[PDB]
């Protein structure tokens, strides 16, 4: 079960890099020696978790033919006091003297922390010693040190300066090829079917990091086994298909986003009715930027990624963030409006820059700010000084100094007239979308959407409850839908139980009289004067 | 003969059966898996709320697995001299590879894997490092299997929660009926109650109780039940726990997550408010359809409403009709008044808003009472807390969750200052009315009010 | 130089935005030709065209208003 170059895959320019490197100077100096300029003899390998540091590091190690040696980096101190320096001392010396080996640190972050934020004296001592050992008088001859962390941010600039870790190769997240290539690597080994789609499975998985490859991979094997419970000749058929493919890739999610996944109801496209401009708009605009780079390409020109939802309140906004989050093609984050702010002081910048970070690294991902009014006020007897503070720390992330390569953001609220003009401008929340109060056919499709899997008598008329109801909402609807529904329920219990007792399905489906009895009462949720902001706040945008 | 096992954990099958396939089949016969090629996980962790039962699922493991067992408690690893936190750790885990295929188990790790970033400290990220780069790294594993627990799972290091060393996160969440059930057959296995008790029904009523708590339900019903015989006290054999027992036990019992929030309520039954019958009676509707008859609103296809507000002239039985239903009320009661949830703090009040309501969703099903709901809620238009705060009820009573069953009640008598958005239907839809009695109200009130005191026969209502 | 001298008060987030909405014009209808042929079978459009930059026209928007833009020149003012 060797592991060589021939198992990492997804990462091209990085591995050609450390090959050329570790090969070259060792398979020939004397190309080297002609030239005159002595090779580099450091490199430090920084990214985000479970990229394949480690994979790297021991595949160089266990190929290579030089002698290798490894320091885990929270290992080397000991009780005694000036122990940490000496094992340092031994086991550099020991590794140049043995031949011109190859040593690998990992997780150098935990024994360099900068050499200012530490407090603890062996630390420092121990950073310096690091330090004055690689870069000293006559040090080293033939030795190259590996490093492998995963916040390059805190480590001593001294330290990360050329001569000692002079080279800092991004071992960065995979592609759609690098997908595919990390697939076909993990499923050589096993025998899968003689039907299956990689290409397509790379294509459905967005923010992956190999090892969740991995993951996925184990769980459709758990799957395919537990397929044959029943059984358990059998060995010999086993293998995973693409329903277990499927399943598996259905309950995968990316291990980054891990801490921010919390579930939603079910909800489907065919669950709304009308928004049928609104819903066109939504998928093409989370569709082609992941679906068809190659034409945005040649155009030449990125396209919008942010919209805004506002409207009275019962039209369908977060309807259809849910319709978004569960037939959507991209990683999902759920963001509540006040959720980002604590006490502390720029502990709240903090969690925005930490959770627009994560949505970069998950890319292609859609970010719903729900209560954007809560979020971010207009401007400004300050209370505490830091919605400014963050509002600056939301425009800039947003549009700044960044490539802002796949995030779309989506914003739901209804109090437009409190919301920050910057946050309005193009490039930010360019897509204004107005919701309306639903017409006659909207509400005949609202009406009959809610009503899909329910036992309903023919004698109803949604036609004539759309024509009566006039400036209803979506959410009144379905609260007179609901009214209905628990008088039919009232219905069925009381003779239910008028039946049991004379002893000691009456009603299968809502009827005309239980619909006439919940309409009886129904009541509109939006007043006019508020419908009448609303429409003079869409004016005032359209008639510029 | 009191060892734990299989048999004794109830109420959760699912999560059994995850952690079995992946702990018994590797250690029992790892031909299939030789076979398919891929290895199976080898590092589970279980997280839910306090007092699920993750903590008697990892006993009954290390008291059945043949294969060795390791136990680690969080907070114990550390010592007071330099780098010896690291060396227990790696003999620990030199040890336990070395013997056998064996398990460790790390309790509470969320005590010494403080996310190795918003840790001030040093020691603490040199054992979360260490821990890192010996449960990943080169000479990874010895068909060793990790576990781990802690009540909450959030602050965890991303890097540790990644896989390959915690990847399946099997979650533990509170019972069912049928789970609070079969717990307190798993409990009642050591008594000579009775030949009348029915659990089932006490299983029924028993709603928010995460297991310990039907433990504590239990050990009250046997005190009652030896403390009905002090007289006596031929006795040793005659002990039994009776259903009168039980009923005292389930009375006097409360769930533990909600006794940080218990409150004195007066005692009031629904003969105390004269009149409003066609409100008591659709409010009994409201709160017992829902958690009496769940499987006609499935058959039905459509969730039940889950709002009612309260609004008219002061003093007509709005409190009243709150207090009668914490009283006379199933499900859980939740009494909370307008401002208590306020903080000078920045962002403590979204805080405290969405602690309340987290509990009171996962001690559902509870009815949540909102008393001066135009103090709370202000109408839109000090930093804007209270916009923030009503933005935060908005969004976590009607946004992207699956709102399980939490009835809200609001009691005010200011509506208009209300903002619209709170009154929509599908938060608050039920907007009762209450107005000032008439005659035959006045006169049902003073019945009820002169039910029992010594009235002269002279006098005329 | 016609749409320039139409459009008054944008800026150039807002031509910026116009332009990238005719793209997507452009792209939806290059995409919707191409399935269409495709499925018939079992560059059509290779420039932009005037009437993608005339729906852009119709349904773009104007980033600021006057009665905000006055705030700067008071500001200017005031020193
Ligand atoms: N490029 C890759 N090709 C194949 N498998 C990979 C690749 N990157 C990661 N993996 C798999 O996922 C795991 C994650 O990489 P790993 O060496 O554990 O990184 P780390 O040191 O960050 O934990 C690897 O051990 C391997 O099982
Ligand atoms: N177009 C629609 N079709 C079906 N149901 C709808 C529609 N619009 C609204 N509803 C119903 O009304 C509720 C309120 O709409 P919602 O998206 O939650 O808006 P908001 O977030 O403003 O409260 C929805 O959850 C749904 O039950
Ligand atoms: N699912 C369960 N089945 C049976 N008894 C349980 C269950 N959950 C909890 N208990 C009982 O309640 C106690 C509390 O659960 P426990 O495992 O100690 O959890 P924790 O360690 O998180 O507090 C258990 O020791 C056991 O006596
Ligand atoms: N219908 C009623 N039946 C019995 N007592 C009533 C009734 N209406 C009012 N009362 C008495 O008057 C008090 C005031 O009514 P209550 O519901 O508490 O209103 P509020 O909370 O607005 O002050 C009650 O607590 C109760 O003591
Ligand atoms: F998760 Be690895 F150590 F970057
Ligand atoms: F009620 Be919605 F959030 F506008
Ligand atoms: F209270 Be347990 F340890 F989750
Ligand atoms: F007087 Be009550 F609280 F309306
Ligand atoms: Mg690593
Ligand atoms: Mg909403
Ligand atoms: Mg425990």
């Amino acid at each position: 079960n060797e592991v060589g170059y021939d198992d990492i895959g997804g990462c091209r320019k990085q591995l050609a890099q450390i090959k050329e490197m570790v090969e070259l100077p060792l398979r020939h100096p004397a190309l080297f020696k002609a030239i005159g300029v002595k090779p580099p003899r450091g490199i430090l390998l920084y990214g985000p978790p479970g990229t394949g540091k480690t994979l790297i590091a021991r595949a160089v190690a266990n190929e290579t033919g030089a002698f290798f040696f490894l320091i885990n980096g929270p290992e080397i101190m000991s009780k005694l006091a000036g122990e940490s320096e000496s094992n340092l001392r031994k086991a550099f010396e020991e590794a140049e003297k043995n031949a011109p080996a190859i040593i690998f640190i990992d997780e150098l972050d935990a024994i360099a922390p900068k050499r200012e934020k530490t407090h603890g004296e062996v630390e420092r001592r121990i950073v310096s010693q690091l330090l004055t050992l690689m870069d000293g008088l006559k040090q080293r001859a033939h030795v190259i040190v590996m490093a492998a962390t995963n916040r390059p941010n805190s480590i001593d600039p001294a330290l990360r300066r050329f001569g000692r870790f002079d080279r800092e190769v991004d071992i960065g997240i995979p592609d759609a090829t690098g997908r595919l290539e990390i697939l076909q690597i993990h499923t050589k080994n096993m025998k899968l079917a003689d039907d299956v789609d990689l290409e397509q499975v790379a294509n459905e998985t967005h923010g992956h990091v190999g090892a969740d490859l991995a993951a996925l991979c184990s769980e459709a094997a758990l799957q395919a086994i537990r397929k044959k419970m029943d059984l358990i000749e059998v060995m010999n058929s086993l293998a995973v298909t693409m329903d277990d493919f499927r399943w598996a890739l259905s309950q995968s999610n990316p291990s980054a986003l891990r801490e921010t996944v919390v579930e939603v109801p079910q909800v489907t496209w065919e669950d709304i009715g009308g928004l049928e401009d609104v819903k066109r708009e939504l998928q093409e605009l989370v569709q082609y930027p992941v679906e068809h780079p190659d034409k945005f390409l040649k155009f030449g020109m990125t396209p919008s990624k942010g919209v805004l939802f506002y409207g009275p309140p019962g039209c369908g906004k977060t309807l259809l963030a849910k319709a978004i989050a569960n037939e959507c093609q991209a990683n999902f984050i759920s963001i509540k409006g006040p959720e980002l702010l604590t006490m502390w002081f720029g502990e709240s910048e903090a969690n925005v820059r930490e959770i627009f970070d994560k949505a970069r690294q998950a890319a292609p991902c859609v970010l719903f700010f729900d209560e954007l009014d809560s979020i971010a006020k207009a401007r400004g007897g300050d209370g505490g000084g830091a919605a400014d503070r963050v509002i600056n720390q939301i425009l800039t992330e947003m549009d700044g100094m960044s490539t802002k390569k796949n995030v779309f953001i989506i914003g739901a609220t209804n109090r437009p007239d409190i919301i920050d003009p910057a946050i309005l401008r193009p490039g930010r929340l360019d897509q204004l979308i107005y919701i309306p109060l639903p017409d006659e056919k909207s509400r005949v499709a609202i009406l009959k959407a809610n009503l899909r899997k329910s036992p309903v008598a023919k004698d109803v008329d949604l036609e004539f409850l759309a024509k009566m109801t006039n400036g209803f909402s979506g959410a009144d609807l379905t609260e007179i839908c609901q009214r209905a529904c628990k008088l039919a329920i009232r219905e069925s219990i009381e003779s239910e139980i008028r039946r049991e007792r004379e002893r000691q399905d009456p009603v299968p489906e809502i009827r005309r009289d239980h619909f006439e009895e919940a309409m009886r009462f129904a009541r509109r949720s939006v007043s006019d004067n508020d419908i009448r902001k609303y429409e003079m706040f869409a004016q005032t945008l359209q008639q510029s | 003969l009191n060892e734990v096992g299989y048999d004794d954990i109830g109420g959760c099958r699912k999560q059994l059966a995850q952690i079995k396939e992946m702990v018994e089949l590797p250690l029992r016969h790892p031909a299939l898996f030789k076979a398919i090629g891929v290895k199976p996980p080898r590092g589970i962790l279980l997280y839910g709320p306090p007092g699920t039962g993750k903590t008697l699922i990892a006993r009954a493991v290390a008291n059945e697995t043949g294969a060795f067992f390791f136990l680690i408690n969080g907070p114990e690893i550390m010592s007071k001299l330099a780098g010896e936190s690291e060396s227990n750790l790696r003999k620990a885990f030199e040890e336990a590879e070395k013997n056998a295929p064996a398990i460790i188990f790390i309790d509470e790790l969320d005590a010494i894997a403080p996310k190795r970033e918003k840790t001030h400290g040093e020691v603490e990220r040199r054992i979360v490092s260490q821990l890192l780069t010996l449960m990943d790294g080169l000479k990874q594993r010895a068909h060793v299997i990790v576990m781990a627990a802690t009540n909450r799972p959030n602050s965890i290091d991303p890097a540790l929660r990644r896989f390959g060393r915690f990847d399946r996160e099997v979650d533990i969440g509170i019972p069912d009926a049928t789970g609070r059930l079969e717990i307190l057959q798993i409990h009642t296995k050591n008594m000579k109650l009775a030949d009348d008790v029915d659990l089932e029904q006490v299983a029924n009523e028993t709603h928010g109780h995460v297991g310990a708590d039907l433990a504590a339900l239990c050990s009250e019903a046997a005190l009652q039940a030896i403390r009905k015989k002090m007289d006596l006290i031929e006795v040793m054999n005659s002990l039994a726990v009776t259903m009168d027992d039980f009923r005292w036990a389930l009375s006097q019992s409360n769930p533990s997550a909600l006794r940080e929030t218990v409150v004195e309520v007066p005692q009031v039954t629904w003969e105390d408010i004269g009149g409003l019958e066609d409100v008591k009676r659709e409010l009994q509707e409201l709160v017992q359809y829902p958690v009496e008859h769940p499987d006609k609103f499935l058959k039905f296809g459509m969730t039940p409403s889950k709002g009612v507000l309260f609004y008219g002239p002061p003093g007509c039985g709005k409190t009243l009709l709150a207090k009668a239903i914490a009283n006379e009320c199933q499900a859980n009661f939740i009494s909370i008044k307008g401002p208590e949830l306020l903080t000078m703090w920045f962002g403590e009040s979204e805080a405290n808003v969405r602690e309340i309501f987290d509990k009171a969703r996962q001690a559902a099903p509870c009815v949540l009472f909102f008393d001066e709901l135009d103090s709370i809620a202000k109408a839109r238009g000090g930093g804007g807390a209270a916009d923030r705060v009503i933005n935060q009820i908005l969004t976590e009573m009607d946004g992207m969750s699956t709102k399980k069953n939490v009835f809200i009640i609001g009691a005010t008598n200011r509506p208009d200052i209300i903002d619209p958005a709170i009154l929509r239907p599908g938060r608050l839809d039920q907007l009762i009315y209450i107005p000032l009695p008439d005659e035959k109200s006045r006169v049902a009130i003073l019945k009820a009010n002169l039910r029992k005191s010594p009235v002269a026969k002279d006098v005329d209502l």
